[PDB]
């Protein structure tokens, strides 16, 4: 008996992230793209400026 | 080293585009094509089979899609 | 980059051992039971779908085999 | 718009090779295991030395 390595799966767990959203600029500070939320947006002090 | 889950089995319903939807939505379809393309009596197996269950003339369809759609990815 | 071929459904039905049987011929039972694990209430569902075909109560578990069996993988 | 590679697919070659038979030193001489055949055997002409 002997033994294989199976070599490297990163194209594997590539195409199995079918599902992942990517995200980018990680350092201490990790960025990424879109997320929805929900904003209460009070218009309690805006002076139109020129009337 | 069956990578076994495709994630498409946890999609997020979610605005931004997913990962490889763009051939995934057609990957299961060129999947059974091509093997029944390889594979061809088969069809007629699967023909002889479900016209002998159901009884209806139209579950017989049914399990004509029962037996063509196992046959490709379980095998 | 769908590898899609899985070469079982071209084996070779000889002497030796062939590439990777030891796990493959329990992969789609593994594949299958990870999958409703995962997704439970699919059973009832699926109950409850094919309660309402076949109207035989022997191709009832047919149908059942039918909606667990096309859920895990082609998803 | 970018694009991304998915790796390498090594292993999910493997994976999707759940029926061949491997097979071994290659060179311009690839052998490889079992495999049967038929075989029209005749003894025609053996003697039992020492009868």
């Amino acid at each position: 008996q002997t033994v294989v390595v199976l070599g490297s799966q990163e194209g594997a767990v590539h195409t199995a992230l079918a599902g992942a959203l990517e995200a980018e600029m990680d350092g201490a500070k990790g960025r990424l793209s879109s997320g929805h939320l929900k904003c209460r947006l009070k218009m309690d002090k805006l002076r139109l400026k020129g009337v | 080293a069956v990578t076994l889950p495709s994630h498409s089995t946890r999609k997020l319903q979610t605005r931004s585009q997913t990962w490889l939807e763009s051939r995934e939505y057609t990957k299961h379809l060129i999947r059974v094509e091509n093997w029944i393309f390889r594979n061809p009596g088969f069809a007629l197996a699967a023909a002889a089979i479900a016209w002998l269950l159901g009884s209806s003339t139209s579950q017989k369809v049914i399990y004509l899609v029962m037996i063509l759609l196992i046959a490709p990815a379980y095998s």
